[PDB]
């Protein structure tokens, strides 16, 4: 799933930034 | 999930805040 | 706080790769 | 904490796996 | 300049938004 | 120095996401 | 389109390295 | 702009330089 | 194409982490 | 070559390790 | 040293851009 | 090596080109 992998890579970097001290969860398909 | 919501149309930073802890 | 922020940015990218389908829940202090 | 364990000494890919969910 | 403001003392996302177009 | 060069790389990535369609100027 | 969004992220990282001390204005 | 130029077809380092300050 | 350039950028980050002190060869 | 092997079908970390020095 | 580990992560990304179709060897020794 | 040369002093893209294939 190359597109989904590239998307998730950028999603985690954005969540890290947006969520700050709250942290976040990444749950792929 | 976040892949369904955000991997074909763009999610704003406000939308992405829904996945914060 | 800058070095910890930069470090954590690379850690979540590493977790993304290592954890794969399992996903992860990133918590900072 | 992953930050405390891994941000001044390098963590192996093995050690990081302990943080997977 | 953004480097002076944000690479010694961390900048919030609001502070970063100061540099948008 | 290097630590400042690496900081800037991360700054530019965050500005990209924060600023959206407004764009941004990167002046260092 | 998300793919164009991810492309732009890489473009600004490239501009950071290529432009050096000149900096750049990212105008999407 | 740079997106219309460099996301539909790949841009050289010199082509990216045209967007510098 | 662009897709190959963007995929390769992520390949080299992954190679960096996986290979560690061995280093690696990136050859398209 | 790695691009042909891993940019149309996804590669695992084990398959990536094929390219370590 | 983590800061050296983070530096190498950016080095390989710059090498990717600079070298292009030439590829490159990352020899961190 | 690259690490000793480029992590204590900033390397230009031209210096980085030495490590190209
Ligand atoms: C940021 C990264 C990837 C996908 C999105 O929708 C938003
Ligand atoms: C990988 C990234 C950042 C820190 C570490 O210890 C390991
Ligand atoms: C984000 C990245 C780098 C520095 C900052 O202050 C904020
Ligand atoms: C993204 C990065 C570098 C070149 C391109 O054409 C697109
Ligand atoms: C990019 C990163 C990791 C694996 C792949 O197959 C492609
Ligand atoms: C890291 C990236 C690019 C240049 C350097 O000197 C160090
Ligand atoms: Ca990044
Ligand atoms: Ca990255
Ligand atoms: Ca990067
Ligand atoms: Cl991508
Ligand atoms: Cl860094
Ligand atoms: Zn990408
Ligand atoms: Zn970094």
């Amino acid at each position: 799933f190359v597109n989904q992998h590239l998307c998730g890579s950028h999603l985690v970097e954005a969540l890290y930034l947006v969520c700050g001290e709250r942290g976040f969860f990444y749950t792929p398909k | 999930g976040i892949v369904e919501q955000c991997c074909t149309s763009i999610c704003s930073l406000y939308q992405l805040e829904n996945y914060c802890g």
